[PDB]
Formats: C-alpha cells, structure tokens, sequence
C-alpha cells in the first residue's frame, strides 16, 4: 500500500521560492530513494533530482545545481515510524517554473527509474 | 537523448496506437499513459515487461535502438498522452485523443 | 554399452550458497573472542577455473554489515547509559574572540538520592540545541543515550572472515578485475585476509591497495544513482589532529554512574583538521580522471565539485581519529575540472552525541579523549556520485555504510561444496 | 561445440606473407589445441601443425617448421566455461604451390591418446 | 602426481580429478580448532558441518557405498540422463560441467540406487538362509 | 511393491515391514531447512538428531553390521527370549509387538552381538598373521 502524499498548490512570483512536501507512507522510507518531476505544459516532463533518506545523500540536475535544495524529515517515533517528508526548495523562480511538481519514487527500491507510485501533483503559477 | 514519435495520434476506439521511442544510449526504457488532467501511469518497464493491473492489449517491443509500444484495442479511456523513459529522461509526448 | 551409475565422493564441485561465516584473530569488535587466527593461511590455486562473481550480490558485506551493527549494540550494554545528563544546561562561549565549543553547567545528581550538584563541562555546539541562554543535549528529544566504555577500543583490528566446514570461500586474484564478471585466475581459501573495519565517509581509509593501475567500480557506471566505488593503487598521505589539549573529569552521577566530562582546555586553544599532499592528491585526482574516460569519452570533460546537501555525516569526511569523531570539509579536495611544500587543509568539526550507522533510536557519548589527539592514515579509496550531454561532474557521497566493507570483499565469494557425484562407466558389482 | 570462423579470402603473389585469423567461440580455448590444416591444388590435405593455447607449446610438420608462424592470444572469458579466443596463422616463403583453402581446428579432448586430434573444423580460407 | 590441494582439480577433467578425492575427504569436517557473537554464531556453523557430512555418509550408506571414495552400483546409465560417450567425459569435460547436465536427473538416480541396496541385501538374506 | 510411505507398514507384518527399511532411513536424519525462542529451541533439536542417530551407527558399527539394512551375525536365538516359530513371527506379529516381548532380554543380546563382533576380527588378525 504505497501512497505518496503533497501538499496544495501555490501561486509565487518571480523572485520569490517554493516549498513542496511529500508524506509517503507504506513502505521503509530510508531503503527507497524519492524523486521530483516536473510537467510542463507542452515541454518534456523533467527529472529534478533523487534523494536517499539514508544520510539525506541528493543529486541536483544540472540545469537546476544552485537553485533547487531537497531535504527529508522522517519522524522518530516508534508506532508509526515508516514515514518520511521529503521537502522540495526551488529558489529564484520564473515563469517557466510554472508547471505541476511531483514526486516519485520506483517500483522496487532497487532499481530507481521504474516510477510506478506518483503524487497527486503540487500545482504551482508563478 | 530521446526522440519520441508521434507527437499525436488521432484515432477511434477501435484501433491500434503505436508509438515509437529512439534512444541513442541501451538501457531499461518504460512508457507511461497520462490522462487529462490525472497522473501518469506506468504501463511498461524494462522494455516489454507489462505493470500491474495493465490489460494484456498493452504491449512494447525492442529491436536494437527503438522501442514500441502498441495498444491491441483502444477504448474510451486509453485517450491520452504516453512518454516514454530511460534513466532520467523522458519524451515530448504522444496524445492520442 | 555396459554402462551403469557409480557413485563418487568427494568431487571437486559447488555451488553458490550463503552461510553463517565466522570470524578468525589473532576493543569494540571483540576480537578477542575469534577463534585464533592460523598462522598457515592455506591457499589453493584453482587451475583451469572461471568463476562468476558480482560484489553488489555479495552477502558477506551484508552479513558484515550486520556483524557491525551487532557488534556495537553489543558493547554498548554494560555502559553508562546517560539519561540524566538530559537535563537544562547553562552554557555561555569558552572565552576567545568563532565561539564554538560551549562551556555548560547543570544541576546533577549525586551518589545520594537527595542531593544535587551544579557541575560545568564543554560541550562542542553540535551536541546542544538552546530552548528559546539555556541549551540541552541534542538526542534528548530523539531517544535515550548511553556513554561509551572508556575501556572499549575504537581501533580497527584485522578482521578474518571464514566460511565453515563443507562450505569455501572463493578468491579473485585477477589484478584488473571489476566488480562484476567471471574472474579469470580463481583460488580457493579458508579465510579471508585482515579485514580492517574502519567506518570511514567519502574518503575509505586505511584499506587494501589495488594492484597494477587504479580501477573504479560502480554496478552500472551509467546508473547516476549508484555509488561509484574508486580503489587507488598509490596510497596518499592524510594527517589529521585536533590541537587542543583536553582533559576529562569523571563525575559520580549515582552508584557506580560516573559520567567523564571535558574538564578545560590545556593551553592554546586552535581548530581540529587535516592535511594531505596536493601534489599526491593532484597525481591520484589524475590517475582516478584516467579510467573515467575508459567509461565517458576520451573527449569529454570531468568536473568535481563538494557535496550537494543532506546529513552532516554524508557532506563531510566523518571517521575516528584518535577516539574522536572528525567531520572534515572536503570541499578543499573536489575541486578541479579536469580536461585535454604543497599542503591541502580541511576544516574539521568534532561531535560526541553521534549516533553512528543511520540508525534511529540510540545515540552514544563518546568521552573526551585526553591530551592531544593526531593520527596519520592512508586514504585508498573514494564513494563518487555523478550528476546531459557530454560534459559529466563528480561528487563525493557515503549514503550507504555496507559500501565499506565491499570495498574490501569484492574479492571474495561463498560456495558450499557438495562432494556427491554420479557418473557412469563400466562397472558392476558382484552377486 | 562453438564456432571458429576465420578471416577472409586475401591472394597475395609468391614471396610474400598472408596473415589468416581464426576467432574462436562457444567453448574454452585454454581447453584445446588448435590445429591447422590445408588442402592445397597439387596435393590432398597435409597437417601442417598446433598449438596449445594453455601450455603455449607447438609441434609441428618437418615440411613446414621453417615457413609457419603460428600464435595465439588470451582467451576473453565470458561465462566459466566459455570464452573468446584467437589464433593466428602466417607463412614465410611462399609460392603458387600453397595454393589451396586453408582452415584451423579444434583439439578433440582434454586428455587421453587423442588430445590435438582435429575435431571442429573452421569454415576455409582460399589463399593465392 | 602432483599435490595440486584442495579443489586442485575443479577445472581439470573428470578423470584427473577422481584421482584425488581424498583431498577433498579430509577438509570437508577439518576439526576441532560461550555467549558473544561469534560465539553462538560459531556453534550454529559447527552444527551445521556435522549436518550436512552426516546427510553424505547417510546417503552414501543406504546406497552400499558406506566407506567408499568411488562405489559401483547396479543401476545402469540411462541414455536419457546423458547419452554423451565416455571418452567424451572422463577425459573432456570437467565435475563441474557434469553436475549442470545431471542436476535433472539427480534426484531419480538417487532413488534408483536405494533400492538396488534394499533387494541386494534381500537378496543376500536368501542366499544365507541355507 | 506399494510405496506406503514413512512408518506405512507399523501394523503390517514383521515379513512385510522388513522389505521397506530405506523409506525409515531416510527421514531418520532429515536435513538442513538466531537467538529468540524457536532458534535456541530449533538448534537443541537439531543436535539431539544426530546424537541418536550417531548411537544408532555406533551400536551398527561395533557389531560388524556397519552399513547394514539387514545384518545376519553369529549369536543364536535363545529359547529364553522368545521361544516362538519362524511363521508365527514374520508374517504374523508386528515390529511393534516384537519390541515389547523382546524388551527384557534386549540388553543382553546388544553385549553378545559386541563380544561377537570382536571375537571374529580377532580371529581375522590372526588368519592374516601368515
Ligand atoms: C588445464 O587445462 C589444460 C587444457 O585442457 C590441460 O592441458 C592439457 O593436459 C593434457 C593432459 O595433461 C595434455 O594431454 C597430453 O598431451 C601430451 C603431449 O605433450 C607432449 O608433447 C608436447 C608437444 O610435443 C610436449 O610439450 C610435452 O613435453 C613436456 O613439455 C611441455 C613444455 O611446455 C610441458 O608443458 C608438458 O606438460 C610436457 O610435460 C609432451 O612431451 C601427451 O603426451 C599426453 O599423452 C600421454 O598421457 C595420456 C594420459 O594423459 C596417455 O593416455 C597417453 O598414452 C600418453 O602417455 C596427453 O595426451 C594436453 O596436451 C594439454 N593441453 C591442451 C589440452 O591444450 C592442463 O593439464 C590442465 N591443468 C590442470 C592443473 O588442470
Ligand atoms: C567554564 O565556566 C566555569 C564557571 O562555571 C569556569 O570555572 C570558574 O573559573 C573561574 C576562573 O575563570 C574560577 O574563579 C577563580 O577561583 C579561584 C578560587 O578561589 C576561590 O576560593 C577562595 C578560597 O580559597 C576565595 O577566597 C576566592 O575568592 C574564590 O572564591 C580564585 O582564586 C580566582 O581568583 C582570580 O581572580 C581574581 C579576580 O580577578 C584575582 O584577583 C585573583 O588574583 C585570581 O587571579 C578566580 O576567582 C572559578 O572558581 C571557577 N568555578 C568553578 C566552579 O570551578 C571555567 O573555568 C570555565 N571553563 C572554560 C574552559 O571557559
Ligand atoms: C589507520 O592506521 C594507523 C596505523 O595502523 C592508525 O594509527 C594508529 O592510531 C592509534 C590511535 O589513533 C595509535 O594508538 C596510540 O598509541 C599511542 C602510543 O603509541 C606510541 O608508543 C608505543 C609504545 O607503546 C609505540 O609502539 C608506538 O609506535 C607509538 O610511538 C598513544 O598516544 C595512544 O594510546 C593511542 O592509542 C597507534 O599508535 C597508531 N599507529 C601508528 C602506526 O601510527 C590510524 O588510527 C588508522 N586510522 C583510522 C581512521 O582508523
Ligand atoms: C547498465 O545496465 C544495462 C542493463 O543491464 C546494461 O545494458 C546491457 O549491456 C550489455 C553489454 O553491452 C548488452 O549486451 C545488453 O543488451 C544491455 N541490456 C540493456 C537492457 O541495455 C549496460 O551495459 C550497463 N552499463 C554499462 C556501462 O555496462
Ligand atoms: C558566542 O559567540 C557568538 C559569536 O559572537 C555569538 O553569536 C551571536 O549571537 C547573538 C544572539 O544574541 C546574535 O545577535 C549575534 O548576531 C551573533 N553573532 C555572530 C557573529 O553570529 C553567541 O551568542 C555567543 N554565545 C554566547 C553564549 O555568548
Ligand atoms: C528535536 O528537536 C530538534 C531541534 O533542533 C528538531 O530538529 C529541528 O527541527 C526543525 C523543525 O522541527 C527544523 O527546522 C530543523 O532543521 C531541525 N534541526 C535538526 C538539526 O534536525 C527535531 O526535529 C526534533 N525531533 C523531534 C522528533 O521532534
Ligand atoms: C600506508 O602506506 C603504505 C601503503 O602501501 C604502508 O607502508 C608500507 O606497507 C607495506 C606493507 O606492509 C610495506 O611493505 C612497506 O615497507 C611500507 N612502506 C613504508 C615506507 O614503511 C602503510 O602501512 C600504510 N598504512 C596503513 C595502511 O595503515
Ligand atoms: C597537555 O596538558 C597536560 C596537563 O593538562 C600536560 O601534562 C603534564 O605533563 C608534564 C610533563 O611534561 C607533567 O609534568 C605534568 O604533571 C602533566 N600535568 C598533568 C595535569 O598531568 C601535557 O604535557 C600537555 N601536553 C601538550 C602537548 O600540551
Ligand atoms: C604526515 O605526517 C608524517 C609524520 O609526521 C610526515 O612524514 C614525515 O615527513 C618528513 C618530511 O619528508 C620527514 O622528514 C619525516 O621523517 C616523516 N616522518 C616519518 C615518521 O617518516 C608526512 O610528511 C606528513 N604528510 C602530510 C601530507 O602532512
Ligand atoms: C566548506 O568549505 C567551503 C569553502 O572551502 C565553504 O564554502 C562557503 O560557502 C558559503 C555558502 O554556503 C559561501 O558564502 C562562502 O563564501 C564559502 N566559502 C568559501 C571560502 O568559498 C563551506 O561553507 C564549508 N562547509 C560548511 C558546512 O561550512
Ligand atoms: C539549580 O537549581 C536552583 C534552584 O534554586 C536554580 O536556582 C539554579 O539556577 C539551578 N542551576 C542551574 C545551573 O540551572
Ligand atoms: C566488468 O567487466 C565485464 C567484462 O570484462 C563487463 O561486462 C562489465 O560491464 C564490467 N563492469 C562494469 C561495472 O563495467
Ligand atoms: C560546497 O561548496 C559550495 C561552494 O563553495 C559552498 O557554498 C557549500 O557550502 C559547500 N558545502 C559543503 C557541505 O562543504
Ligand atoms: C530411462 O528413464 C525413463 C524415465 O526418465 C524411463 O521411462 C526409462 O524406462 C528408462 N530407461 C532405461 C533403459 O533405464
Ligand atoms: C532441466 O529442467 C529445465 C526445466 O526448465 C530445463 O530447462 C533443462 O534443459 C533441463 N536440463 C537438461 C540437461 O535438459
Ligand atoms: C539363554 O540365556 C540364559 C540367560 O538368560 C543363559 O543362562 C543360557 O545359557 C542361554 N542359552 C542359550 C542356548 O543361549
Ligand atoms: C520383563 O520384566 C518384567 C518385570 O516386571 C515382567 O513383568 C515381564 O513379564 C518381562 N517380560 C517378559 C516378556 O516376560
């Protein structure tokens, strides 16, 4: 029962930055690595970057290295202790940051690039 | 890296869709099937291997460089935008409508 | 023709199979307790025999891995578990001019139940966390914390691997062998060599050497999200040291409870760090851009670069040095785009409250080691982590502990052996 | 039970040198002694010689010792028990009267009496 | 001959290698030389040796092999399993190749040869009866 | 033959019951498929199975009967034990109603099947003295 959840949409402006969430729930958060994507309207869907919960180990694009910043907080409470909160930062935003922001993550947590599970989508309009 | 054609597919409920994928580097290329205003959805990984829940009238092949994807029987609800995907990246899109 | 079956024992076949292996010596790891190493370690040539291996399927540096994390929780039981140092601190800056290491002071319990004490320590900044000036222990709103044994050791000591009997453990002794693929020149041994257990980050220390030229690994170099495994053949020279002269005070804190606090600091007080040669470090940072062109292009070009972001133990150089916890800026080391006397210095921060693997849970209080603390080590390896053309970057990362010990068992691989084999020839028995 | 192709057909004139190849596949070619035979238009077929690709040893025909240049590679290892190897093939005066199709072989067994015995054939090289 | 070791002989052929198996006789029990770690988990593995040598010499009792380093029986080689000729094994390929084509049909022969013990010690009870 | 299975003959006759001993040295040993409940429990278990199976080799093997199913030895049948006829037994009672009317003297006849055993290889030592 793998379910990734976010949070609601915003509306920024240019010069301004982001902050998106993604609760999932189901499975051993440190052992799968989480995604980002991007869907633009009439553009190719963008890869933002993975981060391992294990150390909080991430790996930027290139066209997004000094603007984008992920992080995690997973809780430390043993009753409900299989989930995380990965956190998305998009610094300097412009209006072709306008697009809907998921996050993804594999259908085993051996192989990262088989997104089977995806976010309702954070809807953003700068 | 990935040349995704078509970039639409007028069809009817009834016919076959295919949608073809060039990649310069070999790997484990997927599809996935966006309907309108839903999230994507994965419907084959790994080159042919079908997903979860997917009917058997989705099916993708690979010859060398070029992978395919064909649907045997499109219905009312298969109308939508398929992308392909290896590694990070993914195609512009097919929107069959 | 007049062929029946005939029965043969103990023939030269296996298969791959994964079992309990157990440790051979000759501190934390409690290798004492290993069975006492040979000092005949028998190796047999497998002539005419190809074997496939893969170092990523490997079990033994995920049973080690375990055989670790086992062994810490293991001699952390009879400690002093530091529950009450859970208490408000007043801390102010230790008198200088960056005001780093705080000097704190609590209301602490005593040997009597009804009596209380307003004791001081030193605390690094990365240990406390203030309330709203009022500090706390970190790991007080996370999970209970356990002193280390002053006792115990934090040495690495050679540690030898052995599978049990009906069981082998096959070798590699093929000096251009990747990770995966069939090795060409396979032995056979009882035991595995020195196996040091050096928790190390970024940078492996102290490990073996590769013969020949330097090979880098990774399970599929073409995977950005796998963790490249480079192994130098060379050996470059780091020196690390915290300068400051501590002293540590044991504090009776109940029956038999004595907690041993950072007293004062001896003299001058300077900042903890490390230093390599930059000319080995420019020679080794080539010879490593060598083989990365065999796997992204003889034309295109090789950029490193620091870590991107997450936990302070994946961003730095974490290790022991010593008895202490080193995080060491390797900002200094990646810092080179590659195409076609000397000194590099780190910037080290130290820890106690750390709580080592990832594990959440526990935290342990490592006591201040007295006097001045340096060390000298080979680094001799290296966890790369690459980032759309033809142009590719490369990042230190250490997001995964068990790529240590792999790094030291590629060469290795457990088969039993099944010595029952059935073959025909003409041959009878007697009525 | 693999294969063993060879190079092409190349016709050189007397006194030269040809160089023939015979890349081998499908089984171990430390394994096996690679023979060399040819059937030339004057005569019927004449052994001309092997070669151990793990003892690195040769033995060959009195009529052709001062004439055969023969060697072999490594093996390239794919699996435990196959590989990829190569065995090479040249001669040092040569005349009209060499010609004929020319082709490498496979050792039979491992062991025994009948160790080099030609057994897999290559597919033939037509020489000048 | 020459004392290749243990194992010496996995890539050489079947019949090298039947030349020397008490070689691998020996190591396959090696020996002799309370709470910890290593501790329990030596024990579990010094069980499990005796476990799997016993099952060994258990099977190789109930075949009439009980002793044996090579046991001929009377169950005759079906072509089925490998209709190969024998100068094409023993002096060809290796134990090693031998198991991969025979790992089908292992489980049949090892039943074939349990009771070809059975109705020759049966046999044998007759032939005393007098 | 009709393959009962483990114990399929406990109530057949001691004739028929005999024809069947390697389907019951079989499962004697089993197999082989760290520190809770179970798993202290289990490796107690595994070792109590080869004590009693090694006592039942040992017992074998200081008798001459070493890899024997069914093992004819020297000592003769006392009328004490049980003065009953050849057919009254074997294909009338079963192995389990043996056992119970031959539970007394069964000590005694495992020390004349030892006695028996070393007064034969003694006797064999001096009959190859020459
Ligand atoms: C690993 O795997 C390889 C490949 O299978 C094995 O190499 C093969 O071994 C077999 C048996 O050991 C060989 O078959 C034998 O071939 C000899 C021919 O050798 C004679 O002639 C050679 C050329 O004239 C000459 O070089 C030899 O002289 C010695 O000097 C060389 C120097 O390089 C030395 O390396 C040699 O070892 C020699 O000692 C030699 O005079 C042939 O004479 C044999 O026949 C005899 O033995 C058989 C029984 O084995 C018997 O039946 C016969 O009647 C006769 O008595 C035998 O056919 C084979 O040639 C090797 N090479 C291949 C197959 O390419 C190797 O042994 C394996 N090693 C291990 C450790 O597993
Ligand atoms: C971390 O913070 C703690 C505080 O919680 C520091 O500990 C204190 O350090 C100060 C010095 O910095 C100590 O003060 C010194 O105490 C000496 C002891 O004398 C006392 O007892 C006699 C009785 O025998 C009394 O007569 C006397 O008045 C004191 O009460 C004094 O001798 C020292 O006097 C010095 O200063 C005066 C005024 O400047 C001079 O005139 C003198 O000549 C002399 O030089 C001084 O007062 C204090 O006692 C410490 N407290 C405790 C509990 O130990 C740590 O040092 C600090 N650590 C770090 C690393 O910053
Ligand atoms: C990598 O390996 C290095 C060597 O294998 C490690 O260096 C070792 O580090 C430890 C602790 O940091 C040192 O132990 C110290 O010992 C000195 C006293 O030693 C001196 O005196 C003895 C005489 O008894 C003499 O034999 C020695 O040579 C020294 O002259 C004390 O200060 C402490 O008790 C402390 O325990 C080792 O001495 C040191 N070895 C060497 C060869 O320098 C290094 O720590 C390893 N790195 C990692 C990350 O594990
Ligand atoms: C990364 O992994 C892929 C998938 O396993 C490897 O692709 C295979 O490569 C071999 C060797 O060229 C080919 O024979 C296969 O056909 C490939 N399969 C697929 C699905 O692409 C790739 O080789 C790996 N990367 C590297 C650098 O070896
Ligand atoms: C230790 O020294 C540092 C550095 O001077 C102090 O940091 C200051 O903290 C105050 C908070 O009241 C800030 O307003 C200042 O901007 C900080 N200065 C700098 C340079 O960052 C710190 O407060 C000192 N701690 C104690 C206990 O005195
Ligand atoms: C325990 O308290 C610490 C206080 O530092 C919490 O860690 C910080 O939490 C805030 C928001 O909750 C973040 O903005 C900081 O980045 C955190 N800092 C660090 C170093 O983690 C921590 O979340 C608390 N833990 C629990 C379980 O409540
Ligand atoms: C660090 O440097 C080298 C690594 O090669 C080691 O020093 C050499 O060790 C070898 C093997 O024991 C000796 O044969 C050489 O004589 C040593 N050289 C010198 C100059 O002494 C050294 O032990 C390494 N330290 C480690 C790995 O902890
Ligand atoms: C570090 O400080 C300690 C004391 O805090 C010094 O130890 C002293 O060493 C001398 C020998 O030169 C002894 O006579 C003293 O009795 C020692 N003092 C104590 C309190 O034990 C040590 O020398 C200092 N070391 C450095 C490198 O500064
Ligand atoms: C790391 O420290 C060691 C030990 O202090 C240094 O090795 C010394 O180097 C000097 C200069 O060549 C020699 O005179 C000494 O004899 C060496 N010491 C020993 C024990 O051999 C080494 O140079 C330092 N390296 C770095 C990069 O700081
Ligand atoms: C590690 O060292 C580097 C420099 O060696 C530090 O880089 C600084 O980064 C900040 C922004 O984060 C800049 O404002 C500074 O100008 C940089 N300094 C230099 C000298 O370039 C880096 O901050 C250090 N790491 C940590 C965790 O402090
Ligand atoms: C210890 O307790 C007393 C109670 O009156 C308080 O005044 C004092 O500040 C406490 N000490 C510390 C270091 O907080
Ligand atoms: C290791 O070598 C084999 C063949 O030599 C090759 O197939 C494999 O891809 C190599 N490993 C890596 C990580 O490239
Ligand atoms: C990495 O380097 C950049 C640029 O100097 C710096 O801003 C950043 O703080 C560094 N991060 C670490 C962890 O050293
Ligand atoms: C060979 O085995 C088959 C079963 O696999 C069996 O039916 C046949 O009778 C056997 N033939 C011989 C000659 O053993
Ligand atoms: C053993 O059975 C498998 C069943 O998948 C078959 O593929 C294999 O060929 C069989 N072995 C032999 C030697 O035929
Ligand atoms: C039978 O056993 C008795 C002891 O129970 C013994 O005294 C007697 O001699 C034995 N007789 C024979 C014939 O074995
Ligand atoms: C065995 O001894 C007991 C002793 O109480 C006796 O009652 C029983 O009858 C004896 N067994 C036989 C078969 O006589």
């Amino acid at each position: 029962q793998v379910q990734l959840v976010q949070s609601g949409g915003q509306m920024k402006k240019p010069g301004e930055s982001m902050r998106i969430s993604c609760r999932a729930s189901g499975y051993e958060f440190i052992d799968c690595t989480l995604n980002w994507i991007r869907l633009a309207p009439g553009k190719r869907p963008e890869w933002m970057g993975w981060l391992k919960p294990r150390g909080g180990a991430v790996n930027y694009a290139r066209p997004l290295q000094g603007r984008v910043t992920m992080t995690r907080q997973l809780s430390q409470d043993p009753d409900d202790p299989d989930w995380g909160t990965a956190f998305l930062e998009l610094r300097s935003l412009t209006v072709d940051d306008t697009a809907v922001y998921f996050c993804t993550r594999g259908k085993n947590c051996d192989y990262n690039w088989d997104f089977e599970h995806w976010g309702r989508g954070t809807p953003v309009i700068v | 890296v990935l040349t995704q054609s078509p970039g639409t597919l007028s069809l009817s409920p009834g016919e076959t869709a295919i949608i073809s994928c060039r990649t310069s580097q070999y790997g484990s290329l997927a599809w996935y099937q966006q309907r309108p205003g839903q999230a994507p959805r994965l419907v084959i990984y790994s080159g042919s291997t079908r997903a979860a829940g997917i009917p058997d009238r989705f099916s993708g092949s690979r010859w060398g460089p070029d992978y395919n994807l064909t649907i045997s029987n499109l219905e009312s609800g298969d109308f939508g935008v398929y992308y392909c995907q290896q590694y990070e990246f993914f195609g512009q899109g097919t929107k069959v409508q | 023709e007049n062929l029946w079956v005939t029965v043969y024992y103990g023939v030269p076949v296996w298969k791959d199979a994964e079992t309990t292996l157990f440790c051979a010596s000759d501190n934390v790891w409690a290798t004492h307790a290993c069975v006492p190493t040979d000092p005949n370690p028998q190796e047999i040539h497998l002539e005419n025999v190809t074997e496939e291996f893969n170092m990523w399927k490997n079990n033994m540096v995920e049973q080690m891995h375990t055989d670790i994390i086992s062994l810490w929780d293991q001699s952390l039981k009879p400690c002093v578990k530091l529950t009450p140092l859970c208490v408000t601190l007043q801390c102010t800056n230790v008198t200088n001019a960056r005001g780093e290491l705080k000097n704190c002071s609590f209301n602490m319990t005593t040997e009597l139940r009804d009596k209380k004490q307003k004791v001081y320590s030193l605390f690094y900044r990365l240990d406390v966390v203030q309330i709203n000036k009022e500090y706390r222990l970190i790991n007080c709103n996370t999970s209970a914390i356990t002193q280390a044994c002053p006792k115990v050791s934090f040495e690495p000591i050679p540690i030898h691997y052995c599978a049990p009997a009906g069981f082998a453990i096959l070798k590699c002794k093929d000096k251009k062998f990747n990770g995966t693929g069939p090795c060409p020149s396979v032995s056979t041994v009882q035991c595995t060599h020195g196996i040091k257990p050096v928790v190390s980050t970024q940078l492996l220390l102290n490990g073996s050497l590769a013969e020949e030229e330097v090979m880098i690994r990774s399970e599929n170099i073409t995977n950005n999200a796998k963790n490249i495994l480079v192994q130098f053949n060379t050996p470059v020279q780091i020196n690390c040291t915290r300068p400051n002269n501590n002293t540590r005070k044991s504090i009776r804190i109940g029956p038999g409870q004595a907690f041993y606090a950072t007293g004062d600091i001896i003299g001058d007080i300077r900042q903890a760090h490390c230093n390599v040669s930059k000319a080995t470090w420019n020679e080794t940072l080539g010879k490593v851009v060598k083989q990365l062109r065999k796997h992204f292009g003889n034309n295109t070009i090789i950029r490193f670069a620091n870590s991107s972001g997450g936990d302070l133990e994946v961003t730095t150089h974490s290790f022991n040095c010593g008895g202490e916890f080193f995080y060491c800026n390797t900002s200094g080391l990646f810092n080179s785009t590659w195409i076609s006397n000397d000194s590099i210095t780190l910037p080290c921060r130290i820890k106690q409250i750390i709580n080592m693997w990832q594990r959440i849970g526990q935290a342990m209080y490592a006591p201040p080691i007295q006097g001045v603390i340096r060390c000298v080590s080979n680094i001799t390896g290296l966890i790369l982590t690459r980032d759309n053309s033809t142009t590719e970057t490369f990042r230190p990362g250490g997001g995964d502990m068990r790529d240590n010990w792999r790094s030291e068992l590629y060469k290795y691989k457990v088969v039993k052996i099944e010595p029952l084999g059935v073959a025909p020839t003409r041959c009878k028995r007697r009525v | 039970q693999g294969q063993l192709v060879q190079s092409g057909a190349t016709t050189t004139k007397p006194g030269s040198s040809v160089k023939i190849s015979c890349k081998t596949s499908g089984y171990r070619f430390n394994f096996y002694h690679i023979n060399w035979i040819r059937q030339t238009a004057g005569r019927g077929p004449e052994w001309m010689g092997w070669i151990s690709p793990y003892s690195g040893d040769k033995n060959l025909a009195p009529a052709f010792q001062d004439r055969v240049n023969m060697t072999t590679d490594t093996e390239v290892p794919v699996t435990s028990f196959t590989s990829t190897g190569a065995a090479y093939m040249e001669i040092r005066n040569l005349t009209s009267d060499d010609t004929g199709t020319y082709f490498c072989a496979k050792g039979l067994l491992r062991d025994g009496s009948s160790t080099w015995l030609p057994y897999l054939w290559g597919q033939g090289t037509l020489l000048t | 001959a020459v004392f290749l070791g243990f194992l010496g002989a996995a890539g050489s052929t079947m019949g090298a290698a039947s030349m020397t198996l008490t070689v691998q006789a020996r190591n396959l029990l090696s020996g002799i030389v309370k709470l910890t770690v290593w501790g329990i988990k030596q024990l579990q593995a010094r069980v499990l040796a005796v476990e799997r040598y016993l099952r060994d010499q258990q099977l190789l009792g109930i075949w009439g092999c009980s002793g044996k380093l090579i046991c001929c029986t009377n169950v005759p080689w079906n072509s089925s399993w490998s209709n190969r000729n024998l100068s094409e094994i023993w002096d060809n390929m290796t134990w090693l190749q031998w198991d991969k084509e025979i790992s089908n049909y292992t489980q049949i022969i090892y039943g074939l040869l349990e009771e070809s013990q059975n109705q020759q010690e049966k046999n044998e009870q007759d032939l005393l009866a007098l």
